[PDB]
């Protein structure tokens, strides 16, 4: 914890993030087998749906909750990578990784105005089946279809799918409360748990992201599908129980 | 009246519903077997009639289940009716509140559709007599002291104007003169007993 | 020893037209062609509830004088005690240590409610004015109400039954019936009960303290068990089963509205937005048929349950009349012993 | 209205189910996901040929022709390549004389119109312009690969005959919408993300962070979210159930959940469970209940009373100490 | 006179997933979308059997001394008789002719 006042700088050591701040952190070390610990908060974690959203209840579901790797992005740090969905045993992983193939990649980040892309207006770059290259790009002004656009801005951001440098699809404006983005290797995009759009199956995806001068730290999770009993209250995850043993 | 009417209506409705299911063709061209065999060749007609057979068997199974449930319920009701006849009509019951609300005097029965109607004649009080009661008599024979209680715990002991002891039931006020055979002699006394000498004791 | 007996069911009102058709004016005209289909269901459900209410109402009663004495404060005071009972401190006496857990108290949310009743109603929605404002997303009960399913209170109520049982408890110590609330100590009534069992011939060495202490300890261990002794376990299991069955029955009826019945969709507005009326009518007739069959099954199961609760209530009436309002001469009827 | 619902013109006294109100004319609200605007018109031309049979009746030729818009150098398969579309049918009539040569216009007896009927498809042709969404919709004159088909028919003053078939290949989704705001705090006909119905939509200040729309256990829409500012809207039916009390063939009161007038009643009172509207001049009361329901009763003057438990003097106790009462004066009850 | 009264039923346990799917691994994956459906069935049966067992077990009892005398052999002997009944040959006496079948 850093406190700067009138040129005087002080700092305190914090063992528990919750003690020093009052709310839990999103950094965790998965246990043996790739399971989320039993007291996790699930703050930028959602249930993926192609339909209506459950509000409160208990459901047994097949969800991408098996953590092959968790990558904590340090404050004032850049997360850049060209990831093909095939293994996530990296040295940046927090804990013990798994050698299974990766199904989904989740960015657990508050997508505010402080988030900046090192690829320019491009946020994600998709290499699809057959070498077709698609791009997700957010601009500060609207772009006509089959046309092209003609460091940070302020105001609405309009996001597009570009195929050959020309706008192919209009997604919409960026809402103020995006907390997670999950991408599946079959081309599905989930924003706050809902599948808003899909593309061709993705061979490999590239990204280059940073939170700038916020000092905020976030996580990227490489995950695989697994069967679990999930409890939900007010559309938020409260508890996850894996069916990984006899009693379970 | 409501109970009798409901019984009659339910009985009728069960049979009506059973009969109305013969107009249903269970995914078949018709609900008439004669018409089916009149319009189709036997290999197709048999496959058409199989659906009717299956549906009608299912309807019969449903009817049988509901009939058995109704019979069990009426078996319980018949047991209650037999208890009422034996303990309210053919005798006078010592159970509190069984043959109506009040003190049971007698009962009569009449026949009703599928059962009986009981007329329970009970006593209804309109006034209360207030008396000062005692739990016993502490008797002193000069120096020897003993106690007297009542054999029958269903009787109340009180005193009249002439200070004679009387006993009464608590179901009705029917006072009677207390005699010495109505009491049991015991060693100790009580603070709630009435004090009397051998002169004032019951005769 | 503890025993639970069910007296009444929870009455449920079904709006058949709103269940079958979700308020759609085109579906209502189609359902009209089914002559007296909703009317029969509604009449059966209403007749059953009216019969149960009539049977229950002829069983509950109160008396004002006994209600004036049925509280922990009244039993702990020496106000109503007759003048001859001057040596006694209060009505409850040495038995109060148990009676405080059974008698109603003013330290409670509802009137005429006791500590054990609180524990039971906590261990084991009636206002529908909240389901119309639209200030938040509706819950399960408001949605069921939107589907034509209402839960109503009957004559048999948690308030009337609490008044009934409190008056029964307070009537033990009422010494006379003509006038005001005169009271006798609880030990006097217990002595009368003992005399009924067997004529007591030892008037000096009375040992009601042993019985009072045993009663207090037993009531305390029952109160512990109700908040965290095989009779208590059996009673808890029975109450939980009774409560669970009705909720399951209600939810199974709402889950049948998500069934296509071999139609293109389960939504009447979706069918009428995609098809011309000649074909939309043929698609909606199947939903009408299936949703009427579901209601018929629900009515049959409800009538069967009411039939069994009739006999249960007869047994409860006998228990009240012969074990609470008098002392029974039948062997082993009011418990083992 | 109560008599018509109860199928009798003589109503006995009691409580009957009614609606809090009736729904008349309403506005239409449509909400969809953001997309580009690109609209196409699909005009289908149907040329019918008619002759007169030997019996004197009109016969529609099977040599009638269907022409789809031109696409990829063809007019036999036309599909959609834009975000929105509309469909239209243009009909023509010709006459023949059993030689299958059509040279004259259709006469008054022989005049027919081209109609596209549902056939085996799960939607109607005329309903395509009613905000139906597809991932793929594509029309053909050939039967290979078709999911369903429409029926092309000629309608004459005395007949209707199917002449041709139009095949459809479709995939469900939301990429393409067939086309011909948001209204709040009034009953409206809504189509929100493919969920259709009638009801009232209101803005709430609740904060649900996950998902787009929310449904009930039966599948009815309960609320949805605005994709721009994340504001949650709630959807409720614009009528509820109510109970009308009828005494001597007149409406005297009504129990409801909405604090609004109904059934012509003006005055009202509040009970812990409902609102009771009545003809009785409200701002308890003493009257005899004519009808009863649940835990309450209604009098002949349309007033509401609450039914109490029965009262009795009490039970005689087996106590012999102090002043005690013994019943004396007895009559008979049956 | 003879009377018969039923006291208990014959309890039955159902394995819901084995009844619906004949032990098939692929059918169980489809039934997971009905996991609540099978749980409702099994709980209703188990709770009904637990409540009948509770009520039957609180009704039956035995007495050790009464079971010693409960036999045809013990009624035909004079071993357990009080010595003041020496004039009697056995417990059963003249009623033993009918008590031997009970
Ligand atoms: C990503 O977006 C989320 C929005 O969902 C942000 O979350 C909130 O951020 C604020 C700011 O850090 C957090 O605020 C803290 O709340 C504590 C109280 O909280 C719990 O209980 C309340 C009930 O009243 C809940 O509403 C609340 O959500 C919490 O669960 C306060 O105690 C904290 O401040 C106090 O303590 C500190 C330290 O002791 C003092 O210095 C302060 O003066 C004060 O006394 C604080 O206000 C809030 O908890 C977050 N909500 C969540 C997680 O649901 C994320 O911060 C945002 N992250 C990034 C990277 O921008
Ligand atoms: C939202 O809606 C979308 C669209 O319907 C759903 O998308 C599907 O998601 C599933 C994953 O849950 C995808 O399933 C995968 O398909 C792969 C490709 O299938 C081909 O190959 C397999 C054999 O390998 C053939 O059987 C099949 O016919 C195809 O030819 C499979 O390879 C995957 O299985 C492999 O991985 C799993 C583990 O993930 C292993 O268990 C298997 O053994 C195997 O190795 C898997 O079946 C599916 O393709 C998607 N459909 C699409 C893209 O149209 C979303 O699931 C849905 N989301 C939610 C949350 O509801
Ligand atoms: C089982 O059977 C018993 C009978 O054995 C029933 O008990 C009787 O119930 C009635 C009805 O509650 C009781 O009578 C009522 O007593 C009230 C109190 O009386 C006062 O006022 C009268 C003068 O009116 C004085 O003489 C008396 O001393 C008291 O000061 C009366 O007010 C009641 O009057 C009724 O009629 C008038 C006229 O319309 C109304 O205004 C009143 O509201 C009221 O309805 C009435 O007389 C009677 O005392 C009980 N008797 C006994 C012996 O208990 C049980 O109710 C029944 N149980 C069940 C479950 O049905
Ligand atoms: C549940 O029941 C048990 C008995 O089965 C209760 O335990 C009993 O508690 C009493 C105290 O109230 C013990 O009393 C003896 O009491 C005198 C009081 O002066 C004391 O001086 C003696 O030392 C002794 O404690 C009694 O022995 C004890 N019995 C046993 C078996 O331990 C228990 O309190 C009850 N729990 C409740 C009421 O919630
Ligand atoms: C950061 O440090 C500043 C001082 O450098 C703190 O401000 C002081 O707060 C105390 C109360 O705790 C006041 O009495 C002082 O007057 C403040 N000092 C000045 C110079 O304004 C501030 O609270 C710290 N921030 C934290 C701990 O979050
Ligand atoms: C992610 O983006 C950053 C920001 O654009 C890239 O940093 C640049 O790196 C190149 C050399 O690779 C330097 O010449 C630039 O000056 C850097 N720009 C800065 C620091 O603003 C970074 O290379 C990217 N990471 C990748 C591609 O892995
Ligand atoms: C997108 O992925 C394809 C996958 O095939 C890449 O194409 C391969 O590129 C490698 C580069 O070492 C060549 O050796 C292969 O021969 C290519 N394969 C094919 C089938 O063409 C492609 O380069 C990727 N595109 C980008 C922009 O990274
Ligand atoms: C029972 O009823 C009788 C008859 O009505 C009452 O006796 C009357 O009592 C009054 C008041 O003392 C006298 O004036 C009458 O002369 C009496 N009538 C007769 C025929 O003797 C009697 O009081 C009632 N019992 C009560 C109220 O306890
Ligand atoms: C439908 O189209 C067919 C084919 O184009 C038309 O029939 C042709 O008519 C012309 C004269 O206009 C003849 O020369 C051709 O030989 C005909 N072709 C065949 C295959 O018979 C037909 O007239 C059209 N039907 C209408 C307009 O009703
Ligand atoms: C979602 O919210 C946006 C922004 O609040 C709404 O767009 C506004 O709509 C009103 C009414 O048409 C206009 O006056 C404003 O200018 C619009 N604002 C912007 C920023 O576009 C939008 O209407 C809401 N969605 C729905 C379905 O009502
Ligand atoms: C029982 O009631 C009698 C009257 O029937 C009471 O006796 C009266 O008591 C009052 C009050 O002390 C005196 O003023 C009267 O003179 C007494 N009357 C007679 C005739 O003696 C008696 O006190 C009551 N008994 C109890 C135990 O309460
Ligand atoms: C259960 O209790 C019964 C008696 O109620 C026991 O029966 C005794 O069994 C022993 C050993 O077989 C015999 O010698 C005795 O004669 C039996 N007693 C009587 C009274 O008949 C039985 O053993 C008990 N079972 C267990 C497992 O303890
Ligand atoms: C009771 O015991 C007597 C005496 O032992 C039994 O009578 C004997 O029966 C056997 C055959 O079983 C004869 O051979 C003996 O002659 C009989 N003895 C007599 C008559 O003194 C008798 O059967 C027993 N009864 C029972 C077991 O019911
Ligand atoms: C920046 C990468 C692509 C983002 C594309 C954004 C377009 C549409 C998604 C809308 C998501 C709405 C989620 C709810 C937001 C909220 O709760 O405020
Ligand atoms: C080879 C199989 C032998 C089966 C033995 C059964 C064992 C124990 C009883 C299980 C059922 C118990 C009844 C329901 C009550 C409960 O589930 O707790
Ligand atoms: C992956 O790891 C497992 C043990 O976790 C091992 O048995 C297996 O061989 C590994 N697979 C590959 C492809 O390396
Ligand atoms: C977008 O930003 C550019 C400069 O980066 C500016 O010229 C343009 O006006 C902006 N558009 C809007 C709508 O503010
Ligand atoms: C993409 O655009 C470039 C020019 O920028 C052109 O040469 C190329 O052919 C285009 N490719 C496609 C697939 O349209
Ligand atoms: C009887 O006499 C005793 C003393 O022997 C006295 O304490 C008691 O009060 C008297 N009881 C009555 C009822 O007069
Ligand atoms: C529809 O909306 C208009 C305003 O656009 C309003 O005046 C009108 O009353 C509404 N119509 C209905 C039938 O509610
Ligand atoms: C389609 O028909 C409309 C009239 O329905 C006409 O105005 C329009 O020009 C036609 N569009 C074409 C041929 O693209
Ligand atoms: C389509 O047909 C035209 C003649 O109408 C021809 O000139 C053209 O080349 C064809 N298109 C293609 C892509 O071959
Ligand atoms: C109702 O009564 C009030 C006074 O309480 C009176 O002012 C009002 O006019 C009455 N309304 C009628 C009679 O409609
Ligand atoms: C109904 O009974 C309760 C409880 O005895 C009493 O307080 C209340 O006054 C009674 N209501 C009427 C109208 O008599």
């Amino acid at each position: 914890k850093l406190n700067n006042t009138n040129g005087l700088k002080t700092y305190e050591f914090c063992e528990d993030y919750e003690y020093c701040t009052g709310y839990a952190t999103n950094v965790f070390a998965p246990t043996v087998g790739g399971y989320i610990p039993d007291g996790f908060s699930f703050n930028n974690w959602f249930l993926l749906t192609n339909d209506s959203t459950f509000v409160s209840g208990r459901f047994v579901t097949n969800q991408p909750l098996l953590v092959n790797c968790l990558w904590p992005v340090p404050s004032f740090g850049v997360a850049a990578q060209e990831f093909c969905f095939e293994g996530a045993q990296f040295s940046q992983c927090n804990g013990v990784s798994l050698n299974n193939t990766v199904d989904v990649i989740r960015f657990n980040l508050n997508f505010t105005a402080d988030v900046q892309s090192g690829m320019g207006a491009t946020v994600f770059s998709l290499n699809t089946t057959g070498g077709v290259i698609l791009e997700i790009s957010c601009y500060n002004d609207t772009v006509r279809e089959s046309s092209f656009y003609s460091g940070i801005t302020d105001g609405p951001k309009y996001c597009y799918v570009l195929y050959n440098g020309t706008a192919l699809k209009y997604l919409g404006t960026l809402p103020p409360s995006v907390k997670e983005i999950a991408i599946s290797k079959w081309g599905h995009f989930y924003i706050n748990g809902y599948n808003f759009f899909s593309t061709f199956p993705i061979d490999c995806i590239s990204f280059n992201l940073t939170t700038s001068t916020s000092g905020a730290f976030w996580t990227i999770a490489y995950t695989s599908y697994t069967e679990a009993l999930v409890q939900v209250e007010n559309t938020a995850i409260k508890k996850v129980t894996y069916c990984n043993s006899h009693i379970n | 009246l409501a109970k009798v009417q409901d019984v009659v209506n339910t009985q009728g409705q069960a049979l009506s519903h059973l009969t109305v299911q013969l107009q249903n063709n269970f995914q078949a061209i018709s609900s008439s077997i004669s018409d089916i065999y009149n319009r189709l060749d036997p290999p197709s007609a048999d496959a058409q009639v199989d659906r009717l057979i299956t549906g009608r068997l299912t309807a019969l199974n449903a009817f049988v289940s509901q009939t058995l449930t109704r019979q069990a319920e009426v078996r319980a009701s018949r047991q209650l009716a037999k208890d009422k006849v034996n303990e309210c009509v053919r005798s006078q019951s010592q159970r509190f509140g069984f043959c109506g609300n009040g003190t049971h005097l007698f009962s009569l029965a009449n026949a009703a559709p599928n059962g009986m109607i009981f007329f329970h004649t009970v006593l209804l009080p309109t006034a209360y007599e207030t008396v000062t009661a005692w739990s016993g008599i502490c008797a002193s024979d000069g120096d020897h002291t003993f106690g007297l209680v009542v054999k029958d715990v269903q009787l109340t002991l009180f005193r009249n104007l002439d200070d004679k002891f009387y006993l009464t039931p608590r179901t009705m006020y029917q006072p009677r003169v207390a005699t010495i055979s109505d009491f049991v002699q015991i060693e100790g006394c009580d603070v709630l007993f009435v004090n009397a000498t051998v002169i004032e004791l019951p005769g | 020893q503890v025993e639970y007996i069910q007296v009444y069911t929870t009455p449920v009102s079904i709006d058949c037209s709103r269940y079958v058709c979700n308020g759609n004016p085109r579906c209502n005209k189609l359902l009209t062609q089914y002559v007296s289909a909703c009317q029969t269901i509604e009449q059966a459900l209403a007749m059953g509830a009216r019969l149960e209410n009539m049977e229950v109402d002829s069983m509950l009663f109160v008396s004002e004088n006994a209600l004036k004495l049925a509280s922990v404060e009244a039993f702990n005071s020496t106000e109503h005690l007759d003048p001859i009972y001057k040596e006694w401190p209060n009505i409850g006496g040495s038995w109060l240590g148990g009676l405080k857990d059974i008698l109603p108290s003013h330290n409670s949310k509802r009137k005429y409610r006791s500590a054990i009743e609180d524990l039971l109603f906590d261990k084991v929605d009636e206002d529908y004015k909240r389901c119309t404002g639209g200030y938040d997303i509706a819950d399960l009960v408001c949605a069921q109400y939107y589907n034509g399913i209402m839960v109503l209170p009957g004559v048999a109520n948690d308030d009337k039954m609490t008044m009934y049982t409190a008056s029964l408890a307070g009537g033990i110590t009422l010494g006379a019936l003509g006038g005001g609330a005169v009271a006798i100590p609880f030990a006097v009534a217990v002595q009368a009960r003992l005399n009924y069992v067997a004529l007591q011939t030892d008037v000096l060495n009375k040992n009601q303290q042993i019985l009072a202490n045993a009663f207090n300890q037993a009531i305390g261990n029952i109160t512990q068990a109700f908040g965290k002794l095989a009779t208590v376990a059996k009673a808890l299991a029975k109450v939980q089963d009774v409560v669970n069955t009705q909720g399951q029955a209600l939810s199974h009826l709402t889950v049948q509205l998500q069934n296509n019945f071999q139609a293109i969709s389960s939504s009447i507005s979706d069918i009428y937005n995609r098809l011309d009326p000649p074909s939309a009518d043929a698609q909606v007739d199947r939903l009408i048929t299936g949703r009427l069959t579901a209601l018929n099954a629900f009515v049959s199961q409800t009538l069967t349950r009411q039939a069994e609760v009739r006999a249960s209530r007869q047994l409860a009436k006998d228990k009240v009349n012969e074990c609470v309002r008098s002392q029974s001469q039948r062997f082993g009827f009011c418990g083992n012993g | 209205n109560i008599k018509c619902s109860q199928l009798t013109a003589n109503l006995q006294n009691g409580f009957y189910p009614v609606a809090s109100s009736e729904v008349g004319l309403v506005n239409k609200s449509v909400v969809l996901l953001p997309s580009f605007y690109s609209h196409t018109s699909v005009n289908i031309t149907i040329d019918l040929g008619m002759k007169l049979s030997g019996y004197g009746q009109p016969i529609a030729s099977a040599l009638s022709n269907i022409t789809l818009p031109m696409q990829d150098n063809n007019t036999d398969v036309y599909c959609i390549r834009s975000n929105q579309f509309s469909v239209y049918v243009h009909s023509t009539c010709k006459s023949s004389l059993w030689d299958n040569v059509f040279n004259s216009d259709c006469t008054d007896v022989l005049h027919a119109t081209a109609v596209i009927k549902t056939g085996t498809c799960p939607f109607s042709f005329d309903k395509l312009n009613n905000y139906l969404t597809f991932n793929k919709f594509c029309l053909s004159l050939h039967p290979v690969g078709a999911n369903c088909k429409f029926d092309v028919a000629a309608r004459t003053r005395t007949n209707e005959q199917v002449v041709r078939s139009l095949y459809v290949i479709y995939e469900e989704g939301d990429n393409i919408a067939g086309v011909p705001v948001l209204h709040l705090d009034s009953c409206t006909d809504y189509n929100i993300y493919g969920k259709t119905g009638i009801g009232i939509i209101r803005q709430t200040n609740s904060t649900l962070l996950s998902g787009l729309y929310y449904t009930s256990l039966s599948g009815d829409l309960l609320g949805f979210k605005n994709v721009t500012d994340g504001v949650v809207y709630s959807v409720t039916p614009c009528d509820v159930s109510a109970q009308a009390a009828v005494i001597d063939g007149t409406i005297v009161g009504a129990m409801t959940s909405i604090n609004s007038e109904l059934l012509g009643l003006t005055h009202w009172t509040t009970t812990p469970n409902f609102y009771y509207y009545s003809i009785y001049n409200y701002t308890d009361v003493d009257c005899e209940p004519i009808i009863t329901y649940s835990n309450i009763g209604v009098c002949k003057n349309g007033a509401l009373v609450f039914i109490n438990v029965t009262h009795s003097d009490g039970d005689v106790q087996p106590i012999s100490t102090g002043n005690v009462t013994i019943p004396t004066n007895f009559t008979i009850s049956v």
